[PDB]
RNA sequence: UUGAUUUGGUGAGAGG
């Protein structure tokens, strides 16, 4: 169902897109995984520890 | 006040002066090692990965 | 000279905006006539 | 709004009382700068005590961990709401879901 | 500049006496009166001491010889100034 | 951890790539063939090393 | 030396914001070099105007709330930080927004001057609900590049300003997305030439041929240090 | 809206074919722009001339073996590819070398015309075991740009050359290695800047700063059209 | 000669 939903959107089925590099402008070999992860900011902030 | 001239003073007191970095559960002697500082815009100690 | 500075200041390293000031002080706080 | 959730975000965001869940359903008057004002539909409305529900939004204030607990209205003016529906999104909530 | 002190450890073969010899020398340069035996690249007295050690011109024997020479110079200065 | 993955992907081989079995006059033009886009990072090759 | 020179041959506007541009003809291998260099420069270093100081009447700090509106004041400052302005003559202007009555406050309600152009007439800012409510904010639009934030601009500002002016972060760069493609050129006698199809996505305020010209001048004046001195 | 121009602070000349152009300070994320642009131009676009084809007697393809030599013809092909020649007037010069006697054959042993010269005469070609061995090769030198290898050369050619002609990789561009870093410099307030350190090693026939200046003016004349 | 109070001790929770 993840693959079938990735086929409803026009995305590649493997979940992996070829990505270029912003520094060199040239392709990363062996396509990498891009997606959306729900990332959280925990309350261990660095200018309360320094 | 941290005026514009004390940062050159700071780069002239750092230069060849090592510091002892120490991770909090030190078990053997390789858990206290001395480095030379390189100043960081930031608030986090940048630590060389192999170490 | 013998007077001192206990005046509660802002702690070292923090910034911010004073969003609220509460005062249920010793029945007398009024400075000029604000109370 | 977590794109990949489990659907238990709704129950946690309602059942923890950080959002202003509507007590009696109906429409809205929406003064809201200070309080959500909800006109009540007649079936849920008592015969005496004509009555429209005025919800207090808790704006920027201190939590126990120095974070900011803040409620924001997620309903517009003149919009139907039902009993048990949410009206004001608390901290870390997005339209009644749970957005950490 | 300085990354490793390995040649200085080679020429004073104890690795615990290197610190003492270079500390005696860097106190001779810091307070100190003395001027270094080596060109300085805006290095501090630590690295100038260890950099003198690596080229084989400061060890414990040279420092004791120089302090006997300064003691004899102070002796001759006291004798030729008074008598 | 990252650096051993970078080495294990670098010094490896595959049975066909760009520049299979060509001959190279040194490691400097090996890196020049990798950067210009004429060979692959793992492509078996006779080099002349000293 | 058998090299050539490229020109901007066809500049198509797919919309007012998203717009491609060709480059023709490029030499062999130069396509990814110029494309990546123009990408890095066109994403880092373009000048665009943005909102810097917002001055609402009767509002002290940004974490308060106001009479008659939907969005709170932090929401208003975020929706103003997204604004897209295009001044022509000056480098620092002050706009005015005054509106009363029930209904949303678009960006088209700002009482414009002559040399400022607000290119998004459907940008929403407020949702005025009370008919007795009013809002009168005075925006200040500077012009720069990069990203300069409120913390650094807390002491950097020299002109002693009065207290009550909310400081909004400055997102100055009007380029948001840029992609280049190296196709095969259709040259009638050469087969070893290529074209560069740069696909920009702007803030609506920048003109793409002007942006490409400025990025080219930035690259040439940076390389003059290599050209002249050694 | 004014940009930081740098000063070229150092040319640490290690050898006559080595340099390290320390360069500071640039805007944040500009060292990679300049370095990558110069690196791609210096790799695959810089003009120059070297050996492309060679016709040798006694051999019929690249895997035969002539007598009198310790090394084989792959080694003579590789040591020929390592030779750096410069042509001044023309662009297609054929050269011929003949060597007999006990001793190695070096680059000074070749027969040269008035337009060509060798930048490293003590660069070895081969060695000779027999005093009766008479080696002979017809060394053709074209002039192109960058790098073209013998694999796609033999894929691109179609005309039937005579048997005994040998293809070699054409190291047209005179640089051998360019690889930079980007370090971090400091102007007294902003620490976000960055300093370029371009390393370069070439063959003969050029001075590394001349190669850098050539690549820079190649890119500037390439971008000379649509500027202000 | 130009200024001041937590460590003390308990309980609860957290990080590596």
């Amino acid at each position: 169902e993840i693959k079938e939903l990735l086929k409803l959107g026009d995305l590649p089925t493997s979940g992996q897109i070829r990505l270029y590099d912003g520094r060199t402008g040239e392709q990363f070999e062996r396509p990498v995984t891009v997606g959306y992860m729900y990332m959280l900011k925990l309350n261990h902030l660095v200018d309360d520890k320094m | 006040r941290e005026e514009a001239v004390v940062w050159d003073i700071l780069d002239e007191v750092i230069r060849e002066h090592p510091v002892l970095l120490n991770r909090a559960p030190t078990l053997h002697r390789l858990g206290i090692q001395a480095f030379e500082p390189v100043l960081i815009e930031g608030k986090a100690i940048q630590l060389h990965p192999l170490v | 000279s013998d007077v001192k500075d206990s005046s509660l200041r802002v702690p070292n390293g923090v910034s911010g905006t004073v969003i609220d000031v509460q005062v249920f002080t010793r029945d007398g706080v009024e400075k000029d006539k604000r109370a | 709004k977590p794109l990949v959730g489990t659907g238990m975000e709704r129950a946690v965001a309602v059942d923890s009382g950080v959002t202003a869940v509507a007590k009696r359903g109906g429409v809205v008057q929406y003064v809201d700068a200070s309080r959500i004002v909800i006109k009540v539909n007649e079936d849920e409305m008592y015969p005496g005590e004509a009555g429209i529900d005025i919800y207090n939004l808790t704006k920027y204030t201190r939590s126990n961990q120095n974070t900011c607990i803040n409620q924001m209205p997620c309903v517009s003016l003149g919009e139907p709401v039902e009993r048990g529906d949410v009206l004001a999104d608390g901290p870390s909530t997005d339209l009644g879901e749970l957005a950490l | 500049a300085r990354v490793t002190v390995q040649d200085a450890v080679e020429k004073i073969g104890n690795r615990f006496d290197l610190v003492l010899v270079a500390a005696r020398r860097a106190r001779q340069m810091q307070v100190g009166g003395k001027d270094p035996l080596v060109p300085e690249e805006n290095d501090k007295t630590t690295v100038i001491a260890l950099r003198e050690i690596e080229e084989g011109l400061i060890n414990n024997q040279i420092l004791d010889v120089r302090e006997r020479q300064e003691q004899q110079e102070q002796e001759a200065a006291e004798l030729q100034a008074v008598t | 951890q990252d650096v051993v993955l970078g080495l294990y992907y670098m010094t490896r081989d595959c049975v066909n790539a760009k520049g299979e079995g060509m001959v190279l006059t040194g490691p400097k033009e090996a890196e020049r063939l990798y950067r210009s886009g004429l060979a692959s990072l793992h492509a078996r090759v006779k080099v002349r090393i000293t | 030396t058998e090299f050539l020179k490229p020109r901007l041959v066809d500049i198509e506007q797919v919309s007012s914001t998203h717009a491609k541009v060709t480059l023709e003809p490029l030499e062999r291998g130069f396509g990814h070099t110029l494309g990546n260099a123009l990408r890095r420069i066109l994403l880092s270093s373009m000048p665009g105007c943005a909102v810097t100081e917002v001055e609402i009447d009767g509002v002290l700090h940004e974490y308060s709330t106001k009479e008659g509106v939907q969005e709170d004041i932090l929401e208003i400052l975020l929706n103003l930080k997204g604004l897209a302005v295009r001044v022509q003559g000056k480098d620092e202007v002050i706009l005015t927004l005054n509106k009363s009555g029930i209904g949303p406050v678009t960006a088209a309600d700002i009482t414009h001057d002559g040399d400022v152009e607000i290119v998004k007439p459907q940008h929403v800012i407020c949702h005025l609900t009370d008919e007795n409510a009013s809002i009168s904010m005075r925006i200040k639009v500077q012009r720069g590049r990069g990203y300069v934030p409120a913390s650094t601009r807390i002491h950097s500002e020299e002109d002693e300003r009065p207290i009550g002016r909310l400081l909004v972060d400055a997102c100055y760069s009007p380029v948001e997305r840029i992609a280049y493609n190296v196709e095969a050129a259709r040259v009638e006698q050469r087969t070893d030439l290529d074209k560069l199809v740069i696909e920009m996505e702007t803030n609506g305020t920048i003109d793409p041929e002007e942006a490409i010209r400025r990025a080219a001048t930035i690259l040439a004046e940076q390389l003059e240090a290599f050209v002249d001195l050694r």
